[PDB]
């Protein structure tokens, strides 16, 4: 349909569109019944209580999207050559990225191979030259993706202070990642945005928090993710080893955003920061929300 | 454009196969490639394949096409996209009526060439222990006469074997039929498993219309400057060929004639004999389109 | 009020497919969109479309739609609420007659452009050793003759495949008859499966009655004032055109006559000749509606 576009970015960097408009042109289409492809895996924890079973939080689960495509020509050796390239669109170690595109906008979903692909019927397929293959690819990041918006501030004083204008317009909290560079000290916002998972919902509205004090050439990558470590000096240098037991410990909750302040100090020759967000979605397209 | 031209329904493409017939062969046999005479067109069967002779008017003989399809779905897409044609299945019935040895071993599944008549001319065919799965190679070709122009319309199936065979029942009033079921088989010699063909003058007429090649506008000749002796010997005689533009032989169409009989006489079939000495004109017409050969003829 | 006019019932609007072909183009072919000829309204088939010819009458030609449908039930409702048709399959079959190679082609899902006829023109055509999904583009066009007013009303496919393929008999007293179903499936060029058209003078009469556009009222015509030459040259005539005030071209149907022959003479299509130089009176009429012009004469 014309409401919707599915799109496939091989390891290699082919461009397949398995559904939509313009779909087959690559001689490869989409089967119906794929499943786990629309919704976020949640699986919900409950505990014992008084009246059964109380809840007790949830945990995303990486998804396993199990789904056909159908690989077709008119003469074999064609067939071949698009089953061919199909396979080289995909990898286990490598990801490969899987783009929605509706009046929404455009979300991607990095895939890697779970397992081995199924290909074909029970005859050879070089007679019927149009044949299916199941992929059970899986999400390791289980949240649909948009490209991260990213803020550039350059300046040139010693002191100076920015406000970084953020927002939260999906429905999952987002790990902010900031590069700055070196020398200088840096203070960066750690806003709780009213998530209470440390019990400081209210105590750190407002939090700043102030990285160690940079030598020269030590630029650092600030990364709140729990996947990353949170501070990467390029130089290899402990950055985090000055620092005091402190952390970034605060998502940007979804629904919420202002004016963070960042702030720089003692830099004989300026500094730049830069703040790149990303844009979580659980859902291949939805409304936005707020 | 008006509908009747739109249309440009030709009549005489409409073929019955006024008379049929269904010829087996072992399959040991060489398969026939063709039932048309590479000498003069004519129908030529091959060594090996022998009638099943008459069969029922009634039943007639039907050919049977069964299709094994699978539709492809796509997700963006409510109906089918594409079907696929996994598998074409050929059969052909008939109920023969003769009780010769080819119509009963084909009956029985046995090889009863080795039966021999008792003193009195008695026999018995006994059925096989176990069915024993034997193939054929089959012929249906039917002949259509229209104005002494037959069309010979066939198939040729080179591997044949029996299906099934319905039940017969026996009539005080009716003979014995044998109504069995026959499944081609693809042979791997020829690389098919059924082939439809066409032959005859009148095909050669209809050719054309049908649509096969090209249509015939141009009536060369064999090379038009043929030397031929009065006196009796190897030369006495010379044989013309007329073709039409399209690589078809249109010699037994045309009409043979010669403006000077006296040096060279000409036959019907484009024959062209010596008698005296000189020059003579050989003309082959055929509707519109005409022929030209200077004969040259010596002592 | 009584059932005359609630029923109001047009017996004129009951259309009888007299005469009917079937025309198939290989898929490459640029799919019909209309089969109205921009010019003069006539019927207009595009290049690549080829009839199949006579095909038999008792059969006919039979279309078939095929629901797949799916119940929306509430929890608070009984009977179901909704209904969905998931898809419709559109498929249309007839028994054809000819054995042009068109035909052949379409039953054997084979491709015989290069088959060559013998040297006495036969042919022979073996079936694909796997069957091939090729697909043709389709027009169905009947014809109803009324008061020399034909109704052309037409099906255009521009994706059909062979689904299925009848079995054939073969009886001494008929003639060989392929009868295939057609598939149709949607084109995305031309985004439609199946589309259904009507054109020909009685559509243009029927098109009001039917409920297409709006009543013809008012019966315009090109500019009124034509400046015509009497000597022969570039503007010796002038050509007028009549409109009704739904946009339909009704110069066919209206009269042309002229007051003043000596001016202008007119001809039935709506050519006006300068004659003597001066001003004439050119009338179309249709029923009770006309349309006038004054048409100055130079010489």
């Amino acid at each position: 349909t014309d409401f919707l576009k599915i799109e496939l970015i091989g390891r290699d960097g082919s461009h397949w569109v398995l559904s939509g408009p313009g779909m087959g042109q690559q001689g490869v289409t989409l089967n119906p019944n794929l499943q786990q492809f629309y919704d976020a895996p949640v699986k919900t924890l409950y505990v014992p209580g008084p009246f059964g079973e109380e809840y007790a939080g949830k945990r995303v689960q990486r998804r396993e999207i199990v789904f056909s495509v159908q690989a077709y020509d008119e003469d074999p050796d064609t067939w071949s050559t698009v089953d061919s390239l199909w396979r080289w669109a995909w990898d286990y170690d490598e990801e490969s990225e899987l783009r929605v595109s509706t009046s929404d906008g455009t979300r991607f979903l990095k895939v890697r191979l779970m397992e081995e692909p199924k290909p074909y019927y029970e005859k050879d397929p070089h007679i019927t030259a149009d044949n299916p293959i199941v992929m059970t690819v899986t999400a390791t990041f289980p949240y649909w993706q948009d490209e991260p918006e990213e803020l550039i501030w350059t300046t040139l004083s010693t002191e100076d202070m920015t406000r970084f204008p953020v927002r939260n317009d999906g429905d999952v909290p987002v790990w902010l990642k900031w590069t700055l560079t070196a020398p200088g000290l840096w203070i960066l916002p750690d806003f709780s945005w009213g998530n209470d998972m440390y019990s400081r919902g209210r105590e750190d509205l407002g939090r700043t928090v102030a990285m160690p004090e940079l030598v020269a050439g030590e630029h650092v990558s600030v990364d709140s993710d729990p996947r990353v470590q949170t501070l990467i000096a390029v130089n290899g240098m402990p950055t985090q080893n000055r620092w005091k037991g402190n952390d970034l410990l605060y998502p940007l909750m979804p629904g919420k955003g202002a004016e963070i302040p960042v702030q720089l100090k003692n830099a004989p020759e300026g500094g730049a920061c830069k703040l790149t967000r990303p844009r979580w979605y659980s859902r291949p397209w939805s409304r936005p929300g707020v | 454009t008006d509908f009747y031209t739109i249309k440009d329904a030709q009549a005489d493409l409409a073929i019955a196969p006024l008379n049929l017939t269904v010829l087996l062969a072992p399959y040991s046999t060489t398969p026939a490639t063709t039932l048309e005479s590479p000498t003069d067109g004519s129908l030529a069967i091959p060594p090996g394949y022998k009638s099943v002779g008459h069969f029922e008017k009634q039943a007639g003989l039907t050919l049977g096409n069964e299709f094994d399809s699978k539709d492809i779905e796509a997700y963006g897409e409510p109906e089918p996209i594409r079907t696929i044609i996994n598998k074409r299945t050929t059969t052909f019935d008939f109920a023969m009526y003769q009780n010769q040895r080819n119509v009963l071993e084909l009956i029985w599944t046995q090889d009863f060439s080795n039966i021999q008549p008792s003193e009195f001319g008695g026999i018995v065919l006994e059925a096989p222990k176990v069915p024993k799965n034997i193939y054929y190679r089959a012929i249906l070709v039917g002949m259509d006469d229209r104005n002494d122009r037959p069309i010979w319309l066939y198939w040729l199936m080179p591997k044949v074997k029996l299906d099934k065979l319905d039940n017969q029942t026996l009539n005080d009033d009716n003979v014995i039929e044998y109504k069995p079921t026959l499944k081609a088989f693809r042979d791997d010699v020829v690389g098919y498993s059924v082939a439809q063909g066409f032959a005859g003058p009148g095909w050669r007429d209809l050719v054309a219309t049908a649509g096969f090649g090209e249509a015939l506008t141009a009536l060369t000749i064999t090379p038009g400057s043929p030397t031929v002796t009065v006196a009796t010997g190897a030369s006495h005689t010379a044989q013309l060929l007329v073709e039409g533009d399209n690589g078809i032989n249109y010699t037994p169409d045309v009409v043979f004639t010669s403006s000077a009989p006296d040096k060279a006489s000409v036959s019907a079939a484009g024959l062209v004999t010596g008698v005296a000495a000189g020059s003579a004109t050989i003309t082959a017409t055929k509707g519109a389109l005409t022929a030209t050969a200077t004969v040259t003829v010596t002592a």
